[PDB]
RNA sequence: GCGGGGUUGAGCAGCCUGGUAGCUCGUCGGGCUCAUAACCCGAAGAUCGUCGGUUCAAAUCCGGCCCCCGCAACCA
């Protein structure tokens, strides 16, 4: 029932320009998600994106539950690079190891789809060199 | 801010050219207040 | 950290001249409306608007998105030079110097970006100078200017070459055209397009009075000569029949004439000079072929006429600089920077003028 | 189709029986003049359209290609 993810960063309250008319298409109004959002920031962190379930019912007070920060965001900061996408194969651009992958992986287990982490390492690992960086 | 007329007609090539052979861009030299052509023969308050 | 310090009271400064430049609360303002604009959900329903809407918010943003960071890194690096200085450590300091650099280089990108933005302004160019109607004084003005590009060109960076030069019987040059190769040549030296007004007492003038001589110059960009694409047969219709008069049986039957026409422009050719049909059509072909050729070269001369009259509506406000060497003032009376050192901006320092005016964007 | 041509920046030579780049102007540096012109002195400057060939050797002889200039392109 109108569930779809789409925002940008956490701290930014009130997505007027990027988001916009996606998030208040269906009857549930501007302020209110955002006030959500603003409301499920204070507890951990700023800057990063956040994705969250928009389950919009007839009575209008949503149901929601956050999601994990995404992954390319969390492997950008662990690089310490900002684009790293440009000709990957002919021209290294950035690089990064696999203990601060790893350690990386540990942390968003509560959202991520598997009980050994070695699986989840790998999948992180995988994401990295789609981005670009070799492992 | 009126358009000069310039006296060029239709400019074809260059219009900054054409400017600089017109009055507008013509040469002005200074009367001599002293020297060849200095003379005064009645003052500007005489 | 002298050299540094002195680099980040630069940036500061830098900065505060791009914001005046851009005129950045204005822009600023815009994107805050178009901002509002898109995030109302009626505007998408017209697709054009919305794109263009798109389309002109982002670089506004950018704009801002810049200025902002560059408020900001510089605060950074003085907070940080304060630990450089007197508590000693190292690692903090070179830290803040990458970060100085780095934010530089971002002020460098958007000051470019400002600067050279049209589509020729990465290109080489031809610098023309000609003299001003005064007659020997006005020469030696010209060749002065010249002798003064030459000067920067080669401060520049940039490969100077004298194509023509019409030299003045007495002194001076009469006019003068100039190649001048390098990279974004033409965006660097377009601004100085216009008249020059020098204002000095005549060596040339047995009175020795105070001259007033004008001089133009005029850059503009080495274009690539396209080349001339040859019609398709299906552009053409072509017509065959019979000959006017002659003489006889087999011209009185045979269709040797040969009319060819373009469709799109409504263009013909006839020719029936030869016996030949084939040779007919081979001669009208390449007379269709020769007043095509015509038919562009006109359209060129048009629109360039259009072009001229434009700039001729301008009119006194061609003049673009003002070389006062009696009172010893340089003044450009388009951006308005003055300088007293008259003798070293002849010499080839325009660069004060130069860069003000690209920043303008005038 | 038949001839003639392309040579310092311009207009002309040589090519005439292969090996020598000449004339007039123009350009550049000096002079004369208050200065400019004229005048005087001294210099520089040419892969001979282009590409191949014949030669010990090519502007020069032969051919191809590009461009120019003549002519001829008829008796139905
Ligand atoms: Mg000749
Ligand atoms: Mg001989
Ligand atoms: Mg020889
Ligand atoms: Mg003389």
């Amino acid at each position: 029932q109108a569930y779809v993810k789409l925002q940008v960063a956490a701290g930014m309250a009130n997505p007027s320009p990027p988001v916009g008319p996606a998030l208040g298409q269906q009857g549930v109004n501007i302020m209110e998600f955002c006030k959500a959002f603003n409301a499920k920031t204070d507890s951990i962190e700023k800057g990063l994106p956040i994705p969250v379930v928009i389950t919009v019912y007839a009575d209008r007070s949503f149901t929601f539950v956050t999601k994990t920060p995404p992954a390319a965001v969390l492997l950008k900061k662990a690089a310490g690079i900002k684009s790293g996408s440009g000709k990957p194969n002919k021209d290294k651009v950035g690089k990064i190891s696999r203990a601060q992958l790893q350690e990386i992986a540990q942390t968003k287990a509560a959202d991520m789809t598997g009980a050994d982490i070695e699986a989840m390492t790998r999948s992180i690992e995988g994401t990295a060199r789609s981005m670009g960086l070799v492992v | 801010m009126s358009r000069y007329q310039h006296t060029k007609g239709q400019i074809k090539d260059n219009a900054i050219e054409a400017l600089l052979h017109d009055p507008l861009f013509r040469q002005r030299v200074e009367k001599n207040k002293k020297g060849k052509g200095s003379y005064m023969r009645k003052g500007k308050h005489g | 950290i002298n050299p540094v310090n002195n680099r980040i009271q630069d940036l500061t400064e830098r900065s505060d001249v791009l914001r005046g430049y851009l005129d950045y609360d204005a822009k600023k303002e815009r994107l805050e409306e178009v901002n509002a604009e898109l995030e109302q959900p009626d505007v998408w329903n017209e697709p054009e608007r919305a794109q263009a809407l798109g389309k002109e918010r982002s670089s506004l943003e950018a704009v801002v998105d810049t200025l902002d960071q560059m408020k900001q890194g510089l605060e950074d690096v003085s907070g940080l030079l304060e630990l450089a200085v007197e508590a000693d450590d190292e690692e903090t300091f070179n830290e803040a110097v990458a970060e100085l650099d780095a934010l530089e280089e971002k002020l460098a990108q958007l000051e470019f970006r400002r600067m050279f933005s049209g589509e020729y302004d990465s290109a080489d160019c031809y610098l023309d100078i000609q003299a001003g109607s005064g007659g020997t004084e006005a020469q030696d003005w010209a060749s002065m200017l010249e002798r003064m590009y030459l000067r920067w060109a080669e401060s520049r960076g940039f490969k100077t070459e004298i194509i023509e030069e019409s030299e003045g019987e007495v002194a001076g040059i009469k006019s003068v055209t100039i190649k001048i190769s390098g990279d974004y040549a033409y965006g660097w030296l377009r601004t100085e397009t216009g008249v020059h007004r020098l204002v000095r007492k005549s060596p040339f003038d047995s009175g020795g009075r105070r001259h007033t001589s004008f001089s133009s110059a005029f850059v503009y960009p080495e274009v690539d000569d396209d080349i001339d694409i040859e019609i398709n047969p299906a552009d053409l219709r072509i017509d065959v029949y019979r000959t006017s008069g002659a003489g006889g049986q087999h011209v009185n039957r045979t269709e040797s004439a040969v009319r060819i026409t373009h469709i799109p422009t409504g263009i013909v050719t006839q020719c029936q000079n030869d016996r030949s049909q084939h040779k007919n059509k081979d001669q009208a072909m390449k007379q269709m072929k020769a007043k095509l050729y015509e038919l562009e070269m006109q359209k060129k001369n048009a629109e360039k006429q259009a072009m001229e009259d434009n700039k001729s509506d301008i009119g006194w406000g061609s003049q673009i600089r003002s070389y006062v060497l009696d009172d010893s003032r340089i003044k450009d009376l388009r951006t308005g920077v003055e300088t007293r050192n008259t003798q070293a901006v002849l010499d080839g320092s325009l660069d004060q003028f130069i860069e003000a005016s690209l920043k303008a964007g005038l």
